[PDB]
């Protein structure tokens, strides 16, 4: 018997050879291949297959092979593959993907993804399943922004902030011993996973490092601190013994140097780049340059993704009323127009698509939009398959690379930056089961579930007083997985190595799991998936041109994006 | 009798910044191809290399403009400044590591400006 | 519908525009949290509209003038701010002294 | 150079002979004096001051000097003074009041206000700083009445209850130990600090003393209870020996004395009159010439305040539909009338201005508004400006006298009755960090921050999903002090020394900073901030009509009061 | 708009009061919960207005009648109250058996 | 009022279709949360008018046709499910394909 592949989609999920439209874009994704054996997928429900005796194990402890959560027929979206497989979680953590179900009866069973008394089923059929997004640009300001960046697929929030203070309202930074203390405390109440990054700042090491000793998990060097030579140094310095990552906001002012200067001071050390484009901040007007050397991992910021119509009016305007900036001061004009520039905005979605800028981050409340990471992430890949066509590398008609090319961007790529890809970033066996269910149609706008730790955090789900769960109204949830102290089990505080050797978490009486920052120091470039490529980038100091290999990298601003006006009530 | 919600009826007079410290005017050009923008209390002899200015006149000083404001400079622009002393302990550390202790280092200081290629020691 | 949290947030502001907007209609000077809630919905529904950031920036200077509102409201607006979907995404908006 | 004084104040808040209006009110505070160096202020951002070798010192470490937090540019407005300062906080508490920054470069630097690595800064230039509220008179019937005080300004709850049960709606009493414990209990997710008054009554010591001991930390006697003469002396009996205050309700009916039979019950010793004006409760009609003596601390509730048009009316129909009175029983009518009395509410204005009743207090969701103490205190301070003029005291045009004697009703003299102003009630050096951040146009209407222990824990802030923090909807909302295990470090629950000492907080296992309440019992009259008059007030018992030193006090009620239509949305 | 928890609260009041003035123009028979939401409102806006407390007392008592509300709707409500903004303040108002 | 989770909750969902209705009122091509919101009320308003399920079953598949909404609108919505107090209590209603 054969079932038309129309109908086999429908009710399994795509299968090799399949293609499924991303959300309203017009990117493509492919099914390379499939882990089922035809005939003998799971499911789950009435007079289906996974049931004692048949898919379902009923000999098994949980000990022996069988998994507490099995993802039925889930289409994963990953760096490392686009591809049809069950998913298997057991301890909160990815132990098995390939085929789920019961070896009595079934060929082509995964041997440790049995299906047995202690199993809990998520139908994944027609879903895209992503690792959940890792935001390493975070402004800690507003407790509000946690379920904003989990409703679209944000699993992970690296930054730092003490709430609405000035200094956190400007910087990811939360400085001291003290406030660091505080803050992982705070952390505890927070279901999503977090990281802290101290203060990148002095001239002396132990002011720095006492922070990495008291709990932060990385360093912020930041212009609104004093981005000069000593202090990028000396956190280098710090970073370099402690094992953990900085993050640079460079001196646009060029006050105590140029790129130039600031390139040297670090010396071939490696450090994360921030909204490298430089309108979110950095050495005016060619701090985009940094993104091409083998050192830096290069990140932007979410506001220039991609380049629109309304976008340098948008800019402008926020900058001057957000630095109070006057219109009929000509040194504040000056400076407003040396940050905000058409040409590298521009430039700046092709070099996310030639995979020379390897990472995209929020700035959350700072300069950038919580919940629109992975949003924007799409419409950039869209924008740039409109522009620039299917790249030389594509085959089948399929988006595929430009898709792992893209998604890389933010899960992998911000984790093995931050030190943290043992435990987040992907979906690989033997890494934390934080993972994001998608309908296609709402894909990279609205998340169906988030899965942290192996429990569900977040859902879209309707009427809690309704018969079933689907009435309207349907909105963004917390689910069990945040409540009580299941929010512990389920979520991760990064740290460095010596807070969690020195017994930070037993002394502040931290609860959540403790994850460890390491190999965030013989990193580059090269390391980044899909996005390693460095090259000389050129930015003309008088028209802003950005040239790579002898070519000047300019675009056209588009009027309208997908994943929009179809899906947001305001 | 129009009420403005919170607003100042602030006293008579004008403030006198840096008040009693020493003055000094000294002309600075940007040689560089991209714009300066330096801060008011930046350490003046540590200031962005490409700047060509009489980098001795900078030593134990800083602008005298307002707290928190700053100086640009375009590329190629070529202005005088107003510049009064560091007041407190007149040590500096960090930023450009040409101090790292007492302001008073004249000779060293110049040393250091002069072999990482600090423009105008003379 | 999947609202997310903004989307239900800013459903409050368009109620608070509508309640101001009737209390304007039966005589009412209006007072701050009222005009700031008629420019805010005023803002979210040009974006909807279609009109751009640059429009939105002109138009929500003429929505309230200062005989709209009551004695210090104008002075107690410096500028109001949104966030809404415009055809090209998310786009922030500050009108700058919007009552003159 | 030169700056003039109106764009001195726009840059970094006013400065010495500056004034500001308080709201929408004619109060005018004048800076007293400023501790800052001309030219040296300092001030957060790009191109700013606190960079590191700048106004940031990059040398020492946290231990060193350094502070956690810096208010840069406050205008304090505390019953000390009203002037310009830096606010250094460490550890949870205000550690110094000056001029902070790099004593590397600046002059005048208060030694132990350095901005280092471990500084965190918030701008408080154009703002007024004030202590927290302490709210003294707090029922604790509804859990959603915490933010509803937080948003107004205020940090510490004293009172009593379970929630919405009958004893509770009526009194501010936590009765017996297990009820106490179980509210020590609940305390520790309420993100306020909190003290908890058993109940007031008895005629044997040990039933009133065992509350104490449970962790009260004070009693309240209501005539609902029984305010007769045994339970008046049993409580002040245990008070004495426990160190601990003494609110009291009187016996409006007169049932088992007249006001001098109390006084005589009291006998000298020191006692908290609640409302003492007597419309919220007590002898009727002459329970307001308790503010009168030496022995007792006065505090009004806050409906009767200020006299308005609509006033008697309002407090007519509420005492009779919450007593379920009837207005065809002319015992009803005859009751209601001898409580609600234009007489006495008129001459509580002027008592309020005059500094004979020392303390405001809300008597929340009883008879009185949780959010309005604040409000309300200066309604009534810009009323007794427009009937009563400029007070003698008052120089150079300014409001400053009425406003420290204002001021003080709701932040120190609470915090002395209780017995905890060596925590909490102004902004002195040692004392904890409670510090509320006022727009001058939303000044005593809408807090802007509120600092709890250091960490902001409520703010007016935006939309969580936007680039930047000011978009709208602007609303209250808890921040990170709040969440997780931060409530514990940033908010005190105050208890007796007995219950101290007998290990209650490792017994519950309270996780809260623990403060002790103490020096209770030999402060009177005299120990109220600018509020420390006494005098013979006679109420004439035919005409309800006030004197004092021979003069009738009386005021006309008012139509219209600033701080109300022009802020609210109902 | 700086909105404190009852102005976020209130709102809801007067979206109920909205939904049910709609269920009465097409010609229902009102509810107990809607009939508390017209009446609610009616006082809050009547604060707004400028009204005495001693006026929403008299004019509540008027703003729905019997036929206006199902059987049993009358007696179920036995005083409806509100807090609100006047002129001089927040006052509570209190209607009694606001529907005969 | 004595407002239970649901009422409070559902209270969103009139108020997002009369900010629909406004939207479509000037001409606008309604998008996905706009078109379940106005179906999702209409079925709510529907119960509290007295139809019954069958009857909402029938009227949800013809309050909005394909011209009403943007591209792909149609296509995204399989069926519009709410639950609303019926003369004879809560019942389910599912609309099917709303808009064809
Ligand atoms: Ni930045
Ligand atoms: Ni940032
Ligand atoms: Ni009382
Ligand atoms: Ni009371
Ligand atoms: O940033
Ligand atoms: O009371």
């Amino acid at each position: 018997m054969k079932i038309n592949r129309q109908q086999y989609a429908e009710s399994y999920g795509p299968t090799v050879g399949d293609q499924v439209r991303l959300a309203d874009t017009d990117l493509w994704i492919e099914v390379e291949k499939d882990y089922t054996t035809y005939g003998d997928e799971a499911n789950f429900g009435g007079g289906k297959v996974l049931r004692e005796g048949m898919g379902e194990n009923g000999t098994y402890t949980r000990t022996e092979n069988v998994l507490d959560l099995l993802l039925t027929n889930a289409l994963i979206l990953d760096y490392t593959g686009i591809y049809k497989a069950d998913i298997g979680v057991k301890d909160g953590y990815i132990v098995g993907i390939g085929k789920g179900g019961n070896p009595d009866i079934m060929d082509g069973v995964t041997p440790n993804m049995i299906v047995g008394t202690a199993t809990e089923v998520i139908a994944a059929e027609g879903k895209i399943v992503t690792a959940g997004g890792i935001d390493t640009h975070v402004h800690f300001i507003n407790p509000d922004q946690v379920d904003v960046a989990l409703a679209n697929g944000i699993t992970t929030l690296f930054g730092g902030g003490t709430g609405p203070a000035e200094g956190s309202k400007a910087t990811t930074v939360t400085p001291g011993p003290w406030n660091i203390e505080k803050m992982l405390k705070s952390t505890e109440g927070l279901p999503i996973n977090v990281g802290i990054l101290g203060k990148g700042h002095g001239s002396s090491i132990a002011p720095i490092m006492e922070q990495i000793d008291a709990g932060a998990a990385g360093l912020k060097i930041h212009e609104d601190w004093g981005a000069t030579p000593a202090s990028i140094d000396r956190s280098l310095t710090v970073a370099d013994e402690a094992d953990v990552q900085v993050a640079i906001h460079s001196d646009t002012l060029n006050e105590a140097g140029f790129l130039e200067d600031t390139l040297r001071a670090i010396n071939g050390r490696v450090i994360h780049s921030f909204h490298v484009e430089g309108a979110g901040g950095g050495h005016a007007p060619d701090i985009m340059a940094m993104a091409g050397h083998p050192n830096v991992l290069p990140s932007s910021t979410n506001p220039t993704r991609p380049f629109t119509v309304n976008t340098i009016d948008e800019h402008l305007d926020m900058l001057m009323v957000c630095h109070h900036l006057k219109q009929n001061i000509p040194e504040d004009v000056a400076f407003a127009d040396s940050r905000i520039r058409p040409e590298t905005i521009a430039a700046e979605d092709i070099l996310h698509d030639l995979g020379i800028i390897s990472m995209m981050s929020t700035d959350a409340l700072a300069m950038g939009r919580a919940g629109e990471m992975v949003l924007r992430t799409w419409q950039t890949a869209d924008k740039m398959k409109k522009q620039r066509g299917p790249l030389a590398e594509e085959k089948n008609g399929s988006d595929n690379f430009r898709a792992k090319r893209y998604v890389s961007k933010y899960t992998i790529n911000p984790a093995i930056a931050q030190g943290i890809a043992h435990e987040v970033g992907s979906i690989e066996e033997g890494k934390f089961a934080d993972l994001v269910l998608w309908e296609p149609k709402f894909f990279g706008v609205k998340a169906d579930r988030v899965i942290k730790g192996g429990i569900i955090a977040y859902a879209q789900i309707g009427d809690p007083s309704a018969s079933i769960p689907t009435p309207q109204p349907v909105m963004g949830r917390r689910m069990y997985g945040t409540v009580g102290d299941l929010i512990h089990d389920t979520n991760i505080t990064f740290m460095s190595k010596s807070s969690i050797q020195q017994g930070v978490p037993a002394k502040l009486g931290l609860k959540r799991r403790i994850g460890t920052v390491k190999n965030c120091r013989n990193i580059g470039k090269k390391d980044m998936k899909w996005n390693d490529v460095t090259t000389d980038i050129d930015i003309n100091p008088e028209t802003y041109e950005v040239k790579v290999d002898g070519e000047v990298l300019t675009c056209e601003p588009v009027k309208e994006l997908p994943m929009a006006q179809r899906y947001f009530l305001f | 009798n129009y009420i403005v919600p919170g607003e100042y009826r602030v006293a008579e007079g004008e403030i006198e910044i840096n008040a009693g410290r020493e003055k000094t005017t000294i002309r600075v050009s940007n040689t560089g191809d991209r714009p300066i923008q330096v801060g008011s209390h930046i350490h003046f002899v540590e200031v962005n290399k490409e700047l060509l200015f009489d980098r001795a006149e900078g030593i134990g000083r800083r602008l005298n403009i307002p707290s928190g404001t700053a100086a640009r400079f375009e590329p190629g622009e070529e202005m005088e400044v107003e510049l009064t002393e560091l007041g407190g302990n007149r040590e500096v550390f960090g930023i450009s590591d040409l101090t790292n202790g007492s302001v008073d280092n004249k000779e060293l200081i110049l040393q250091r400006a002069k072999e990482l290629g600090y423009k105008g020691v003379e | 519908m999947h609202l997310n949290p903004a989307e239900k947030e800013k459903l409050q502001i368009f109620l608070a525009s509508e309640l101001a907007l009737k209390r304007k209609a039966r005589g009412l000077k209006l007072n701050y949290p009222e005009a700031v809630a008629i420019i805010t919905s005023f803002i979210m529904e040009g974006a909807r509209d279609g009109k751009t950031v640059a429009m939105l920036m002109e138009e929500g200077k003429h929505v309230l003038t200062r005989d709209d509102v009551m004695e210090g409201v104008p002075e107690m607006i410096d500028d109001i701010q949104a966030e809404a979907t415009f055809p090209d995404g998310t786009k922030l908006v500050t009108v700058h002294n919007p009552i003159s």
